[PDB]
């Protein structure tokens, strides 16, 4: 079972993540009602394309190695930075077994205004940005998420981050195969991570265009 | 390649990176991609350079023998027919992925021909390597009735995606407006990437490069 | 590859009312040489200079060709071909065998003679023309070329400025190449006079 | 590759050498197999491949010129034309049903003013053949396991205007370094020479 | 792919989702599958785009040809064995599933399912494409012979979309046509007014009770929504 | 590459090119092919320079530690024979590393092919790496063992430099040592364009 | 699925007589799509005066970078204090590439820095780990595109012209610059910026510099 | 192979065809896909025999262990990470999809689809096994959550049904099982008395057309059933 | 296959003979590499294969039966355990994580008695040994090409009784028979007898 694509834009004073609500067991839209989008200790969410059994695991496991510091030594929670290192290097270690994680994850956080976000790929590959996306987000959605920053160089307000989300989703539902119109949003900010209730968008199907007569072969 | 085309309400607009590669090599910065089929029809190509060139001529001329034999302007339908035929006698061996936009009589057509011989007759359009990026900022920003300058404003912006987000498309947007009248191929109508640092001219003076041998012949 | 094969490459290179179209001297099978001889210009009229590059059969064979219709042009037509009708003739002779190729890549030099406008064309194996107003490469050392051409390469310079790049480009990729070298024969067309030289290089 | 031909063009005679091994996989039948055939007078072609395709071959080049000297009245063909020829031929070979005739060829020639009026090349004329039909004029080359060998020796020791005697004292060193280098039982060598006069078969080197 | 055709009393009903995907990626959003052979016999297109383009020009053509030269009408029968000697002669070379449905006044309602092999099945209903493995669980249940016009429709809408819901490949517009006696009605669903969709459907609302928060409990409530909780 | 060594009355030549080209982009033209071990032991690193450079050098650690356990210089045989042994362990690891260890000990001077597969033999005279048929075919000519130090010399380096003429993968600077009973000596450092204008003056 | 993933760009170095110029570009792109535009990682400081340029795969590039600096952070303990030199780093970098030669670390890296006198000096490496020392070099994308240049221009070796004098600190970052940018014009996988470090005995002072971006 | 869970109020109802073929043979008419860990936490496999049976004795024995030393129930939860971890360890040797489904008296009626994958997912319903692919639309059509357990069983079958008898793979006895604060309810509907079957229902009674008469018309009549006629 | 080893056992000794040619691909490097090594005063093997595995497995016999000598105070063991010995090594080698030695050996000794009290064989003992380990005592073997030539040419001449010095003259022939017939230029034999004296080393034949 496989999870569709996420999208991730840093905003001012925060990150916003986007994620279908959708497994899909090769070409059959499986599961329509799943949360891909896991929050990882107070300050920090993470969230996979690929196997939803690989991410299962290493989310576990992750989310476990961060509330056990947490709670066994009487020391200050993983910064979203740190917890992505271990992230990624429980990545590599299990590319460097040949037993893959086989999942890009993109990973949002924010401790103070210390706002983070980055993905991570099944091999190890790591990096961070202002904007990321997996799955075909990143053939689709990213050119727009790209041009979104771009435009406003000295950064996004959350309601255009959101509206430039909004944007890319309706384009994924329309362009992706294995997707659906029900995304959550994850939002960082400084009082930690907010996931938003699935909501549908706005679709636009009644172009002149895409009539019957138009589109007849004969 | 990324090439791209527009329904606006007068006509169509096409659009076309300009980069031609071989291998992960630019051969040609500034390549024009939008090939001339008839007086009111344009045609993009991505896939292979020597089959979209060889296709598109064969058509063209084809369409021209045609255009006399009638006394009529050609009709893109036309066009689509004898490139869809063509291309599906030769299984998409001929990796010919273009853009076949026009206006005949019936008014703005555009349509898709993937190398195969499927045929997609849609409002707007894409094809080559940087097409899912463009397609993306096609998908976003277009909406029914455009005019010319919203029109190109968008496919330009859309070329723009294949561009930067992807390798095999570059440097410059090739825009072409097919209207009922004419067909205006504006080309380097944006040139994003300009020259960062000026050329550093290396100066080696006549007599550098040793000569074993050397014969001049006059005319 | 099938191309790198017999080796060689193959540069021209566009100034004012002048070309420097510029092959090696290597002719080999994989690393071990034949011959130190074998420029890889042929000379169609006063006005066009073609570089073929690939797999020396076809070279030789897709030269003995172009040899044929270019004649039977100039006796049909009663006058020499023009760069422009040449470099298309010979994608249509590449793209006859889009199956089945001709593994050559044909540089094309040529010079309007009344004009003086410069045109290049390097068509791949199965006749795809590129024809930039600066410069054009193949064969072998294609990669390397473009590297030196791109740094080396102004716009309106002279014959002998553009030749001394021209030559600085070749041996500076042969150098980094297995598969070409031993010098160079370069051939300087201008609309006045066609200066043919011989270069000295490596013997690597 | 099992059967080494040398050979190479001095000033007035072109000297040919080919490997006597007649092989049934690792099994030598003969020593005495002389694979240098002769088209002309003055023109002779070391051709080294598997039985079928080189007799077939070098039958077909002798035969076809043959029939050219016949229909242009005793007419002796210039060299490069065979040549010329033979690697159009060769070419043609490698786009057929057929397959390529798997041979390499070192033709050799000479040359001589064919009548008064005759402005051509005088002289000796060697070119290199691969199977495919790479044609090339060297002076001096060879195919087959020895080939490497003897082409470095040949750089070292070759130049263009040694006698017909320091040829033969050359082609010794030619063939003696193939029988000392080369595992395959290269043991003896048919020379033959291209001179003004005709072919020679110089019986003193092997 | 997701087509049906079935037979009400006076006619048929074609139905197709409207999406052509190179696997993963959407090509086009809005592609006809419905393809008119003749004024009243349209066929439907699963498989290669290309080949079952190619195949209903080439019939379209012979069916004009024939339906010049009999001075008639076309029976529809004669348009599905002309679409299985075509998709039949080139079985290995092609990638087709047809279905060729239509009305003649001989035999009224015709139904020709042509799947790969090119067999050729004449039906009370078809299904063709990847999406018709879906549908055809729903049929046995819910579709009942001797519909009227219209709800022969309106179900076949809801088809397509049970299907396109859980089928990848098929998803975008449910065009329908309807072939009788009367002129051809063809009607375009939008997927923003789909009769069904997963999103919209109350059952799965309420997510799944996968992340969970960290408890002192092995009682599931709900996900973990915030991280101050 | 192109590697020769060979043995004669004065000592042994070894010979090297110093091009390290992946088939047809060249790399490097400065490769120093010649490993220089003890000062008694010359390896020779032909095939993959990355399990020559690499054991060539450990080599060179298990030859320093002989010394310093038995108080006395290592054999070049049993040099060779740590080489062989390494390779013989590692012959189905797909190992590539065409060796040649020279040396000057108490029983005379000793060249010996180390093979990637444990091989290892005694050669009078040798020549690894793509260019090594056009070097043997020069050698072979001129190779008598009552040469005086000068015309080995002036014999290696035009066998080296024929190799560099003809072999594509073999090219740049013709290294030559010698190994005599002091040790050895690197003898010349001739780049091969300018060895072409002195054995061919015209 | 494969466990390499080649993640593209390009890296050069040049030594001068007291520093070292190392260029390594920006562009981290992954599958047909570019993850980044602004990745660090290519280049990585060991000691003051040493860095590790990498290419191809990024995750071992990172991997290895670690395992580095955990094996000269090791030497600083077990050798009082002191820093490992440029010389022993980079043999240091040639036997930790072959102990994983049989699972290798995708990557192509050029220790650099300055050995004892204050010359500066680079050395390369392959995936396996084969040390030689150059004076200028390239690996990546545009090695084919960078590297004939550089050989033109500084060895000057088929011009009769008089070499010229030494090459200094600035024209040596405005020879890279040039080539660079001849490179991000002609290879499609070299583009967005490139991170220069200038290395001398004073300290490293590192320019990021703009290409084209597509 | 045919299975699902579905969770009614107090508890869950599993259900499974009966037939496991080496492919196009039925080497087992009457296999027990129902496979108790406890006594209220039955899991449904599909996929290898071998497989699901050795993971289901496997966890069945850690349960009996836990079930011993906590001196209490075991949560289904516990049941269905069990079978993740094992099932997860091996997803390369192995081809197993499991669903566990049970009551305890902490959550009530859980039920977790363990695909090949190891993926954990807890569902209302769970479809797994080759004839799942029919009831995906089956379920997004006739399902409707908040059933009585009674329903829910008529219904499971109902499903289980519309599966085995367009799947080959799936066919047989249709077991299901009822796990709720009750005493598990186990009842075995055998093939003749099924709810639904393509034989028995009057939609394909009527024969395609397919044979037809040499007849001087191209008025389709019926099928060529006498040579007399 | 390259390097043919022949060896033949009569009244009063064994022959042995192996190919000089050290091969590198297709490069005669030498026609001088003693391939019969001497595990002891009277017993030695012909092992033909690829220098690295005949080397490891020669040299591991040979210092097993010399540390077999240490431990067992200068006892020299029979003919018949060294064979059995080295065939239970090759063996044992087929079925490790190494693979088979590649050495196709033709062991040779002449058992002496060894004290008063030895009642075994005395006189030659020739075993021919595959890689595999398939150990089989014979009059005469081969390994190499050249083997099925030298096999045959010795069912017809080989007699059990002939002298040391028909033994010259037989071993000639069928070296000769090599040289003739195989292309792969086995051009020098080293040949060694075992009588009850030890090993001599045949420097006549060649």
């Amino acid at each position: 079972a496989s999870g569709g694509s996420v999208i991730a834009i840093k905003y001012k004073g925060g990150v916003l993540m986007a994620a279908d609500t959708l497994l899909s067991y090769g070409s059959l839209a499986k599961w329509p009602n799943i949360p891909r989008i896991r929050l990882l200790g107070s300050h920090s969410a993470v969230c996979a394309t690929g196997s939803y059994a690989d991410f299962q695991m290493m989310a576990k496991q992750v989310e476990d190695n961060i509330e056990r510091q947490k709670m066994y030594h009487n020391v200050d929670e993983l910064s979203p930075s740190e917890v992505f290192s271990y992230l990624h290097r429980s990545i590599y270690q299990k590319r460097c077994d040949f037993d893959p994680c086989l999942c890009q994850m993109v990973f949002i956080g924010v401790r103070d205004g210390e706002t983070f976000l980055a993905g991570v790929d099944d091999v190890g590959t790591r990096w961070e940005d202002d904007c990321i996306a997996t799955g075909y987000g990143a053939y689709i959605a990213l050119p727009l998420l790209r041009q979104a920053l771009e435009k406003n160089p000295d950064g996004l307000s959350r309601g255009e981050a959101m509206r430039i989300l909004t944007d890319c989703l309706r384009v994924l539902f329309y362009r992706e195969c294995r997707a659906i119109n029900k995304f959550q949003v994850a939002d960082a900010a400084s009082d930690g991570v907010r996931i938003s209730e699935p909501f549908d968008v706005e679709t636009h199907w009644e172009y002149e265009g895409y009539c019957f007569e138009k589109t007849a072969i004969i | 390649t990324t090439i791209v085309g527009v329904v606006y309400r007068d006509g169509v607009v096409l659009g076309a990176d300009t980069r031609a590669t071989e291998g992960s090599i630019v051969a040609d910065k500034r390549c024009r991609k939008i090939h001339y089929m008839a007086p009111n029809i344009m045609c993009c190509g991505a896939g292979t350079s020597a089959d979209t060139e060889a296709v598109t001529n064969m058509v063209s001329s084809h369409l021209a023998l045609h255009r006399l034999e009638t006394g009529k302007q050609s009709r893109v339908l036309e066009a689509l027919t004898l490139l869809k035929r063509h291309l599906y006698r030769y299984q998409g061996h001929v990796s010919a992925a273009l853009v076949l936009g026009g206006v005949d009589v019936e008014g703005p057509f555009l349509a898709t021909i993937a190398p195969h011989g499927s045929t997609d007759r849609l409002p707007f359009v894409t094809m080559g390597s940087g097409s899912i990026a463009a397609m993306a900022q096609l998908e976003a920003a277009y909406k029914d009735n455009m005019t010319c300058e919203e029109a190109k404003e968008l496919v330009a912006s859309a070329i723009r995606k294949g561009i930067f987000n992807d390798p095999y498309s570059g440097t410059q947007v090739d825009v072409c407006v097919i209207t009922k009248d004419k067909t205006e191929l504006t080309i380097g109508y944006d040139k994003p990437n300009e020259r960062m640092y000026p050329r550093q001219e290396v100066l080696l003076p006549p007599g550098t490069t040793p000569v074993l041998k050397e014969e001049i012949r006059q005319l | 590859s099938i191309m790198a094969y017999s080796g060689g490459s193959v540069m021209a290179m566009a100034g004012k009312e002048c070309f420097v179209i510029i092959s090696d001297n290597r002719l080999g099978e994989q690393l071990k040489t034949i011959s130190t001889e074998v420029p890889k210009l042929h000379v169609v009229n006063d006005s066009i200079v073609y570089g073929l590059t690939g797999l020396r059969t076809d070279q030789q064979t897709f030269a003995n060709k172009v040899q044929f219709r270019t004649e039977m042009y100039k006796l049909r037509e009663e006058r020499d071909i023009t760069g422009k009708a040449f470099a298309a003739m010979i994608t249509s002779m590449l793209y006859e065998a889009r199956f089945g190729p001709w593994f050559v890549e044909p540089v094309i030099g040529s010079i309007d003679k009344s004009t003086g406008e410069v045109y290049l064309c390097a068509t791949d194996l199965i006749g795809a023309p590129c024809e930039p107003e600066d410069y054009v490469c193949a064969g072998t050392a294609a990669e390397s070329l473009h590297g030196m051409c791109e740094a080396l390469w102004r716009p309106g310079m002279s014959p002998e400025e553009l030749f001394e790049i021209a030559a600085q480009a070749m041996l500076s990729a042969c150098d980094r190449d297995s598969l070409s070298g031993y010098g160079a024969v370069a051939m300087i067309v201008t609309k006045d006079k066609v200066t043919t030289r011989l270069i000295k290089g490596r013997k690597d | 590759m099992a059967e080494t031909a040398i050979a190479f063009r001095c000033k007035d005679y072109v000297m040919v050498a080919a490997a006597g091994l007649n092989a049934f996989y690792y099994i030598k039948i003969t020593d005495a197999e002389d694979k240098i055939t002769q088209l002309d007078t003055h023109q002779l072609v070391a051709c080294t491949g598997e039985n079928g395709p080189r007799v077939n071959f070098t039958e077909y080049i002798k035969c076809n010129l043959a029939l050219n000297r016949m229909r242009q009245h005793g007419r002796h063909s210039s060299c490069e034309s065979t040549a010329n020829f033979m690697r159009n031929c060769l070419a043609s070979a490698i786009r057929s049903r057929e397959g390529a005739y798997q041979v390499n060829c070192l033709f050799a020639g000479y040359d001589t003013p064919v009548s008064e009026d005759d402005d051509g090349v005088v002289g000796p004329q060697l070119f290199y053949m691969d199977y495919l039909g790479t044609l090339q004029a060297v002076p001096y080359g060879c195919h087959g396991y020895g080939a490497c060998f003897v082409t470095a020796l040949l750089d070292r020791l070759w130049r263009p205007d040694l006698s017909q005697q320091e040829g033969l004292e050359l082609m010794q060193k030619c063939c003696d370094e193939v029988k000392r280098r080369v595992i395959i039982s290269n043991s003896y060598f048919f020379v033959k020479a291209v001179t003004k006069n005709g072919v020679e078969v110089i019986t003193a080197v092997h | 792919t997701t087509i049906l055709a079935v037979s009400y009393n006076g006619g048929v009903v074609l139905a197709a989702d409207s999406r052509t995907s190179s696997g993963t990626y959407v090509v086009n959003r809005a592609s006809n599958k419905l393809t008119k052979l003749t004024k009243k016999i349209y066929c439907c297109r699963s498989g290669s785009a290309a080949d079952t383009q190619a195949l209903a020009e080439r019939v379209s053509n012979y069916l004009g040809s024939y339906q010049t030269d009999i001075g008639a009408g076309v029976n529809v029968a004669t348009a599905a064995n002309l679409f299985q000697k075509m998709c039949y002669m080139n079985r290995w070379n092609i990638s087709a599933g047809i279905i060729v449905a239509g009305y003649d006044p001989i035999n009224g309602g015709s139904v020709y399912s042509i799947p790969s092999g090119g067999s050729c099945v004449k039906l009370d209903y078809a299904l063709g494409g990847s999406g018709s493995i879906f549908l055809y669980s729903f049929f046995d249940a819910n579709y009942k012979p001797g519909m009227s016009k219209s709800e022969c429709v309106a179900f076949c809408q809801r088809a397509v979309a049970h299907a396109y819901s859980r089928d990848g490949s098929s998803g975008g517009l449910i065009r329908t046509i309807t072939l009788d006696a009367d002129e051809p009605e063809d009607q375009t669903i939008p997927w923003n007014r789909s009769p069904y969709c997963m999103e919209k459907d109350p059952k799965y609302v309420t997510q799944a009770t996968q992340n969970q928060p960290f408890s002192s409990s092995a009682k599931i409530t709900g996900n973990r929504m915030s991280s101050t909780g | 590459t192109t590697t020769l060594a060979f043995r004669f009355n004065g000592g042994i030549i070894v010979a090297v090119d110093s091009r390290a080209s992946t088939g047809q982009y060249i790399a490097s033209q400065t490769v120093m092919k010649v490993l220089e071990i003890n000062d008694y032991l010359l390896g020779t690193l032909a095939g993959g320079a990355a399990d020559c450079q690499y054991w060539e050098r450990v080599l060179g650690m298990e030859c320093r530690l002989w010394e310093l356990r038995n108080g006395s210089r290592i054999t070049v045989a049993a040099a060779s024979k740590i080489l062989a042994n390494i390779t013989y362990a590692y012959r189905n690891h797909g190992l590539s590393m065409g060796t040649m260890v020279a040396g000057w000990d108490q029983f005379g001077p000793s060249l010996y092919y180390v093979d990637d597969k444990g091989s290892r033999v005694k050669q009078d005279l040798f020549s690894v790496g793509s260019g090594s048929i056009y070097a043997y075919g020069v050698l072979d000519t001129g190779y008598r063992k009552d040469l005086s130090v000068e015309d080995a010399c002036d014999l290696a380096r035009r066998s080296i430099f024929h190799a560099t003429y003809r072999d594509g993968a073999s090219g740049g600077i013709v290294t030559v040592y010698h190994v005599h009973e002091k040790g050895w000596t690197k003898i010349s450092r001739d780049d091969q364009t300018k060895l072409y204008h002195r054995y061919f003056p015209s | 699925w494969s466990p390499y993933q080649d993640n593209g760009g390009t890296t050069a170095a040049i030594a001068g007589k007291d520093f070292v110029i190392l260029a390594g570009d920006t562009r981290l792109n992954g599958d047909f799509c570019l993850h980044s535009r602004h990745d660090q990682s290519k280049i990585f400081q060991l000691t003051p005066y040493t860095y590790m340029a990498s290419n191809g795969m990024q995750a071992d590039r990172l991997q290895l970078q670690q395992m580095l600096k955990y094996r000269v952070k090791w030497y600083k303990y077990n050798n009082g204090g002191k820093v490992p030199s440029t010389k022993a780093i980079a043999q240091l970098m040639s036997t930790m590439l072959y102990h994983r030669r049989f699972f290798p670390y995708y990557t192509f890296n050029m220790v650099v820095g300055l050995d004892e006198e204050g010359h500066g000096v680079c050395y390369s490496y392959d995936a396996v780990g084969s040390t030689e020392p150059f004076l200028y070099g390239t690996r990546g994308s545009a090695a084919s595109f960078v590297e004939p240049l550089l050989d033109c221009l500084i060895n000057r070796q088929h011009m009769t012209s008089q070499a010229p004098p030494e090459m200094t600190k600035e024209e040596t970052l405005a020879m890279l610059k040039n080539a660079f940018t001849g490179a991000a014009e002609r290879d499609i996988y070299t583009g967005d910026s490139v991170s220069f470090f200038i290395i001398t005995k004073d300290g490293v002072q590192q320019e990021s510099f703009e290409l084209r971006k597509d």
